[PDB]
């Protein structure tokens, strides 16, 4: 399995990705990924149990969540893999990502409704069912609520942080994980959710297919961080209340640990990834 | 570590209310999930990656997000 930069996909790879995503939607499977993410993001708190976000396991949790989704896509079309969106490079609404043959563009300014591409409500193919905002159409406002996506120099500042995570292992932490997540510092992952707007800014953010491409690039940055810091690894490593330690299992799967997910190459490679 | 004060106002035509419970927010009487971060900022489920300083700021951000739409109970 090779995960490729979205900008490099062929016309046929875009068509097959789109068709596999729409089939998961039609069959009902897609919405249950939306529901899982919302349930975790509403339950993951800074002074109590936290697994999918605001915690060291943010990275392996989303790695496994993305693997579940990629394996579901591969059950429809075994040639499909998750592409990634390098938002430091493809940073405007003119990025081919947002073209009508891939994800479609920004929402109209009246109601945020996406009007083109395969996920526009008018196609009949993309009902928003798992929702909290009552509207049932995909929405986006690219660059609406925050002016700029992160730049490469900002990403580099975060990649340079050697410690994976630090006590208190939550949204207040110093260290790589929380700077990549974005609750502290110049803000990488959270800011991209805010920049897309629409459902991507909410607990039901997997309603937008760009969710997967965003998190596939966050996942690639973890892999790059590892190559930069071979002497660093996941922490904590045992006995931490409310936090998933290295060798503890993670909900909802219960059968996988962060330790099982540190090495992506057991599951996929990237089109290109720096050697240390 | 005690909770913020309660509030009640009409913001862009919609009633927003907040009260300690550990804090509840309502938009036109429909409860809105909100959460406090360790540093004292807040988010809601419709702005869950975007910290704002207070629960009223999170309620106002939700009204902004909704563009008139009824909230669904969560
Ligand atoms: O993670 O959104
Ligand atoms: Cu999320
Ligand atoms: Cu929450
Ligand atoms: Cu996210
Ligand atoms: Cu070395």
């Amino acid at each position: 399995t090779v995960r490729k930069n979205q900008a490099t996909l062929t016309a046929d790879e875009k068509r097959r990705f789109v068709a596999a995503v729409l089939e998961l939607k039609r069959s009902g499977r897609y919405d249950e990924f939306v529901r899982t993410h919302n349930e975790f993001i509403m339950s993951d708190t800074d002074s109590g149990e936290r697994t999918g976000h605001r915690s060291p396991s943010f990275l392996p949790w989303h790695r496994r969540f993305l693997l579940d989704f990629e394996q579901a896509l591969q059950s429809v079309d075994s040639s499909v893999t998750l592409p990634y969106w390098d938002w430091s490079a493809d940073r405007t609404v003119r990025a081919s990502l947002w073209a009508p043959d891939f994800l479609g563009g920004t929402g109209r300014s009246t109601d945020g409704r996406v009007m083109d591409g395969p996920f526009a409500a008018s196609t009949g193919n993309w009902p928003i069912n798992v929702r909290v905002d009552s509207r049932t159409y995909l929405r986006r406002s690219l660059g609406g609520s925050v002016a700029e996506l992160p730049t490469r120099a900002e990403v580099e500042s975060v990649l340079a942080i050697s410690a994976y995570d630090l006590p208190p292992y939550n949204s207040a932490s110093e260290g790589f994980r929380n700077h990549l997540e974005g609750w502290r510092g110049v803000n990488l992952h959270n800011r991209v959710h805010v920049w897309v707007g629409g459902q991507m800014a909410t607990g039901v953010s997997p309603n937008d297919p760009v969710f997967w491409l965003h998190h596939a690039y966050v996942d690639k940055l973890w892999a790059e961080w590892q190559r930069r810091h071979p002497d660093s690894a996941y922490v904590p490593t045992g006995g931490t209340p409310d936090v998933v330690d290295l060798n503890e299992t993670m909900k909802p799967w219960n059968t996988v640990r962060p330790a099982d997910l540190l090495d992506h190459t057991a599951y996929y490679t990237f089109d290109a990834l720096e050697h240390h | 570590p005690a909770a913020p004060e309660s509030f009640d106002e009409v913001y862009k035509g919609r009633r927003i209310q907040g009260r300690p419970a550990g804090y509840e927010v309502f938009v036109d009487g429909v409860q809105l999930h909100v959460m406090r971060n360790a540093d004292g900022s807040w988010i809601s489920v419709v702005s869950h990656y975007d910290p704002v300083p207070t629960p009223r700021a999170a309620a106002r951000a939700a009204v902004d997000e909704l563009q008139g739409a009824p909230l669904l109970p969560f």
